[PDB]
């Protein structure tokens, strides 16, 4: 970026435009922006695993109720979904879970897609679901 | 789409087809979203109550646009005569790790 | 007592799922009496692989008897349909 000079000669009339290109300095502006999301991990109430309880809530900041989304979740390193609660979330209207995610049993679902049909801009669509323990690890 | 076209007096209505196989040949399992459309000329006119959300087994899937929602998507059959219908497709695996979005014009 | 580790899962639900098969294996070993001779010679031999992969305790046989005994039971499921 320099300040330079331009000498113009002889006859006719022409046009001059210079351009910069640059990276501005953005204020930290929410990089989500139109999807709010909270993620809590709580323990679960006993009754010795570790059992606990994943909840999720999100927002969508628009003015209308944004489509069909999708729910990308990824589990802790030894942790697998509550079958049966996916089954609840699943037959629930607004939200699908396919089949093909249903039956892969507590030993391989580290990562689940839980698709939802809409999410409210007014408030938080909220839903939870239980985790089991089935491999011990530190850190 | 099973005909390279569509008869406006076809009750079944547009049928399509989504086949998804990795790059590698193997065949994919997912889910995929995929909604249709009419244009004129240059200018489009999506049909938000055609969106479906069809499974992905065997590498293959089928979407149906019934004519019912078709006619309901604008305001004379005859009339539609002519334009085009679109369809956009989105897969997106199992693993929700990567997503293709495909279309069909024309 | 914990948890579990690393091979300590997956070895035992494979050799759960592999013992599952081994305890109907007279069931479908006897249902092939009225069947042909090609499924009475597929699950013999299936049989024994299934047994001396669960012994060894190897995940690989383990597996490798799993599905190969899994299916001929699907295959006898279907050559009964035929007869009802």
């Amino acid at each position: 970026n320099e300040g330079f000079t331009v000498t113009a000669e002889g006859k006719g009339q022409g046009t001059l435009s210079v351009v910069t290109m640059y990276h501005a300095k953005a204020k930290d502006q929410l990089t989500c922006n139109k999807f709010d999301l909270k993620v809590t991990i709580k323990p679960a109430p006993e009754t010795a695993k570790n059992t606990m309880i994943l909840e999720i809530c999100t927002r969508y900041r628009g003015d209308q109720d944004a489509t069909m989304s999708i729910l990308d979740i990824s589990m802790m390193t030894g942790f697998a979904p509550d079958t049966d609660d996916l089954k609840q979330l699943a037959n629930g209207v607004d939200r699908y879970i396919s089949k093909y995610e249903l039956d892969k049993a507590f030993s391989d679902r580290n990562t689940l897609i839980i698709y939802l049909d809409k999410v409210s801009h007014s408030e938080d669509d909220c839903l939870a679901f239980k985790v089991h323990q089935y491999f011990n690890v530190e850190l | 789409p099973t005909e390279k076209f569509y008869y406006i007096y076809n009750e079944k209505g547009l049928e399509v087809t989504i086949t998804a196989r990795f790059l590698y040949g193997k065949k994919v399992e997912g889910t995929a979203f995929v909604i249709f459309g009419i244009q004129d000329g240059e200018q489009r006119i999506s049909l938000p109550e055609s969106l479906k959300r069809i499974p992905i087994e065997d590498g293959s899937g089928e979407v149906v646009l019934s004519r019912k929602v078709l006619l309901d998507g604008v305001q004379r059959a005859e009339d539609l005569v002519g334009k085009s219908l679109y369809v956009s497709a989105t897969v997106i695996l199992h693993s929700g790790s990567d997503m293709v979005q495909a279309e069909r014009s024309g | 007592t914990s948890l579990p580790t690393s091979n300590e899962y997956q070895n035992e639900k494979l050799a759960n799922e592999l013992k599952s098969l081994l305890d109907e294996l007279n069931v479908n070993e006897l249902a092939t009496g009225s069947l042909n001779t090609y499924y009475k010679r597929t699950i013999k031999i299936s049989g024994q692989k299934a047994m001396y992969a669960l012994k060894s305790k190897d995940f690989k046989k383990m597996s490798e008897a799993k599905y190969q005994l899994q299916k001929i039971y699907n295959e006898i499921d279907e050559a009964l349909k035929s007869k009802y």
